[PDB]
C-alpha cells in the first residue's frame, strides 16, 4: 500500500511521470519518490530485524526447551508445564514446534498428625527419606509426595541428638528387626 | 557453622504503557496539515499499531509474570510459622493499599497536549500486591507444592527441612538449630529494609527505565519545537503568514522532520520494550523456579546455596 | 507566557491589562470495546482520560465510558479496558466488571498438620 | 563426626587400586548385637 503514496508526486507512478514530463523535473519528482520509499522501506527493514530477533529469541527457547526438557527429565519446576516432570514430545508446526509436555499431577489429599522426630529411648529419630505421619491411632512413615505407609523401623530412620533439643517431638517404639532375628 | 542472609534482586517487568497519538502530534487540528499527511501515506496508522504492539506487549509482561497462580491464597490467623516473622513482607490491612511495608519502601523510592497520552496498565498496585500476598501465603504455608498443583499444606519447620535436605543439608541440622536460622532470618529482613530505607541505589536501573522513557517523551516534545528548516516551529503561524502553496513547502518540511522523529522514537521504544520483554521472561523465569519451588541452579536467584525467594511488588518492576 | 514545549500557553489581552492561561480542550481517543460481528453489533465506546461530563454512562480511572452497564460482580478478564476493569458480552448486553483475581483458598496450617497426594 | 560403620560405608574391590587410601578399623554395627 506504501507503494501507492505519491509522497508529494504528481502520481505514485513512475511511468507516467516518465512518460508527462521532461527530465529536469520528472528527476525532482522521482528523488521525491524515491526519499519516500526508500524511507518505507528502512521502516520495514527495522521491523523486520525487530520481529526477527524476538523470533530468533524465541528459537533460542525453544532450542532450550527441547534440549533439557525433551532430551532429559528437566526437573526445574514450571519450565515444562505444570507439575512435576516426565517427558515432552517434539511436534512439528507451521514455522514453530509443539510440545507435548506430559506431567505429574497430585490428585486428592489427606489430612495427617505429623512430628518432626519421635522419641524412643531418650533418642531423636528423623526420617531419612519422607516424614512422620499419624492417622490418629499409630505413628507411621511415608514419602513426600504419595501416601504408602510403612512400620517406623531403625532402617527408616537415623538417629541425631537427644530428644530435647527439638521441638514436636512425640513418644513412640521404634522398631528394632534385628531383635526377632536375634530371639530367633 | 553456618549463616543465613536474604539478598535483594531488583527486576524491571513493564515499562509504561504509553501512545501517542501521530497524526495529533505532527498536525495539531490543521486541514492542510492532515491532507498532507495523508498523502504520504500509512505511516501514521503503522507507527499507531506498533506503540499498540507495544503497550499490549507490556500488559502481556505483566500478566505473563504475575498471574502464575491461579488460586489466591491466604495467610492462617495464627501466624506462628517456627520463629519466622514475615510482618514486614506480609500485606498490610490497616493500610488502606493492602501492600507490604517493604512495597511502601519500594513505591516510595521511585520519583500532554500534543496528542501524548498514557494508557493506564490493566492490573493495578493493589491487585499486584494481592498475587504477591498469595505468592507468599502458598510459599509460607504450602511450601513448593502450589506451583505444582493442589496446596498441599505443610508445617513450616517441615518446609525448611524439605528445603536444607535440597542443598544437601540433613534436617537433624536444622532441627537442633533453628532457632538460630529464625534469628538470622529476621535479622537479615532488619538489614534488607534497613538498605532500603537507606538509598535508591537499588532501584537506580527502575528509576532508569522510567527517566530513558521521559528522556524519550521529552526530547519527542522538544523535537515539536525544532524547524526543520521551516520559517517556525508553530504550524498556524505558518498558516497565518503564507499562501497555501507557500505554506505547504514549509509543511512539507515539519511533517518530514516530525515523522523522521516519530520513527526514531518508536524504533527506539521498540527496542528498549524488546529488552524489558526478555527481562521479563527471565523474571517469570526466575519466580516460577525460585518462588514456586527451590532450585538448584547456582549464582541464578543470589549468591549461596539458594533456598526460596519472596517476591515484592514494584512500580513497574518486580523483586525478589 | 509560554509552555515547555515552546507553545504560548497564557497571553495578556491587548485592549485591556488582563491576563488570561489558555488551556487546549479536552481530547482524548476513542476506543470501541466490541463483540465479534458475528455475534453482535452492539459497541461500547471508551472515552479515554476524560470525565464523563464533557463528552447507560460509568467513569473509569482510563476514562468515560459509554454503554457498559457496570457490574458490581467480578468475572474472568474478557476484553481489557483499565485499570482491573474489563468487559464481556452476557444478558444481551456489553458490560462492564472489576476483574477477577481467581477463587481464594483458605490453608489450613497448623504446627503438625499435613496434605500428601494419595 | 561420627563413627565410620558398615552402613556408612560401601566396599568395593582391594585397597591397593586406590590412590591416597589410609589404614583404619571399621567399626561393626552388627558386632555387639551379635556377641549380645
Amino acid at each position: 500500500k506504501q507503494l501507492s503514496s505519491n509522497f508529494g508526486a504528481i502520481s505514485s507512478v513512475l511511468n507516467d511521470i516518465l512518460s508527462r514530463l521532461d527530465p529536469p523535473e520528472a528527476e525532482v519528482q522521482i528523488d521525491r519518490l524515491i526519499t519516500g520509499r526508500l524511507q518505507s522501506l528502512q521502516t520495514y527493514v527495522t521491523q523486520q530485524l525487530i520481529r526477527a530477533a524476538e523470533i530468533r529469541a524465541s528459537a533460542n527457547l525453544a532450542a532450550t526447551k527441547m534440549s533439557e526438557c525433551v532430551l532429559g527429565q528437566s526437573k526445574r519446576v514450571d519450565f515444562c508445564g505444570k507439575g512435576y516432570h516426565l517427558m515432552s514430545f517434539p511436534q512439528s508446526a507451521p514455522h514453530g514446534v509443539v510440545f507435548l509436555h506430559v506431567t505429574y499431577v497430585p490428585a486428592q489429599e489427606k489430612n495427617f498428625t505429623t512430628a518432626p522426630a519421635i522419641c524412643h529411648d531418650g533418642k531423636a529419630h528423623f526420617p531419612r527419606e519422607g516424614v512422620f505421619v499419624s492417622n490418629g491411632t499409630h505413628w507411621f512413615v511415608t514419602q513426600r509426595n504419595f501416601y504408602e505407609p510403612q512400620i517406623i523401623t531403625t532402617d527408616n530412620t537415623f538417629v541425631s541428638g537427644n530428644c530435647d533439643v527439638v521441638i514436636g517431638i512425640v513418644n513412640n517404639t521404634v522398631y528394632d528387626p534385628l531383635q526377632p532375628e536375634l530371639d530367633s | 557453622n553456618f549463616t543465613i542472609s536474604v539478598t535483594t534482586e531488583i527486576l524491571p517487568v513493564s515499562m509504561t504503557k504509553t501512545s501517542v497519538d501521530c497524526t495529533m502530534y505532527i498536525c495539531g487540528d490543521s486541514t492542510e496539515c492532515s491532507n498532507l499527511l495523508l498523502q504520504y501515506g500509512s505511516f501514521c496508522t503503522q507507527l499507531n499499531r506498533a506503540l499498540t504492539g507495544i503497550a499490549v506487549e507490556q500488559d502481556k509482561n505483566t500478566q505473563e509474570v504475575f498471574a502464575q497462580v491461579k488460586q489466591i491464597y491466604k495467610t492462617p490467623p495464627i501466624k506462628d510459622f517456627g520463629g519466622f516473622n514475615f510482618s514486614q513482607i506480609l500485606p498490610d490491612p490497616s493500610k488502606p493499599s493492602k501492600r507490604s511495608f517493604i512495597e511502601d519502601l519500594l513505591f516510595n523510592k521511585v520519583t500532554k497536549f500534543n496528542g501524548l497520552t498514557v494508557l493506564p496498565p490493566l492490573l493495578t498496585d493493589e491487585m499486584i500486591a494481592q498475587y504477591t500476598s498469595a505468592l507468599l501465603a502458598g510459599t509460607i504455608t504450602s511450601g513448593w507444592t502450589f506451583g505444582a498443583g493442589a496446596a498441599l499444606q505443610i508445617p513450616f519447620a517441615m518446609q525448611m527441612a524439605y528445603r536444607f535436605n535440597g542443598i544437601g543439608v540433613t534436617q537433624n541440622v536444622l532441627y537442633e538449630n533453628q532457632k538460630l536460622i529464625a534469628n538470622q532470618f529476621n535479622s537479615a529482613i532488619g538489614k534488607i529494609q534497613d538498605s532500603l530505607s537507606s538509598t535508591a541505589s537499588a532501584l537506580g536501573k527502575l528509576q532508569d527505565v522510567v527517566n530513558q522513557n521521559a528522556q524519550a517523551l521529552n526530547t519527542l516534545v522538544k523535537q515539536l519545537s525544532s524547524n526543520f528548516g521551516a520559517i517556525s516551529s508553530v504550524l498556524n503561524d505558518i498558516l497565518s503568514r503564507l499562501d497555501p502553496p507557500e505554506a505547504e513547502v514549509q509543511i512539507d518540511r515539519l511533517i518530514t522532520g516530525r515523522l523522521q522523529s516519530l520513527q526514531t522514537y518508536v524504533t527506539q521504544q521498540l527496542i528498549r520494550a524488546a529488552e524489558i520483554r526478555a527481562s521479563a521472561n527471565l523474571a517469570a523465569t526466575k519466580m516460577s523456579e525460585c518462588v514456586l519451588g527451590q532450585s538448584k541452579r547456582v549464582d541464578f536467584c543470589g549468591k549461596g546455596y539458594h533456598l526460596m525467594s519472596f517476591p515484592q511488588s514494584a512500580p513497574h518492576g518486580v523483586v525478589f | 507566557g509560554r509552555d515547555i514545549a515552546d507553545t504560548t500557553d497564557a497571553v495578556r489581552d491587548p485592549q485591556t491589562l488582563e491576563i488570561l492561561d489558555i488551556t487546549p480542550c479536552s481530547f482524548g481517543g476513542v476506543s470501541v470495546i466490541t463483540p465479534g460481528t458475528n455475534t453482535s453489533n452492539e459497541v461500547a465506546v471508551l472515552y479515554q482520560d476524560v470525565n464523563c461530563t464533557e463528552v447507560n454512562v460509568f467513569q473509569t480511572r482510563a476514562g468515560c465510558l459509554i454503554g457498559a452497564e457496570y457490574v458490581n460482580n467480578s468475572y474472568e478478564c474478557d476484553i481489557p479496558i483499565g485499570a482491573g476493569i474489563c468487559a464481556s458480552y452476557q444478558t444481551q448486553s456489553i458490560i462492564a466488571y472489576t476483574m477477577s483475581l481467581g477463587a481464594e483458598n483458605s490453608v489450613a496450617y497448623s504446627n503438625n498438620s499435613i496434605a500428601i497426594p494419595t
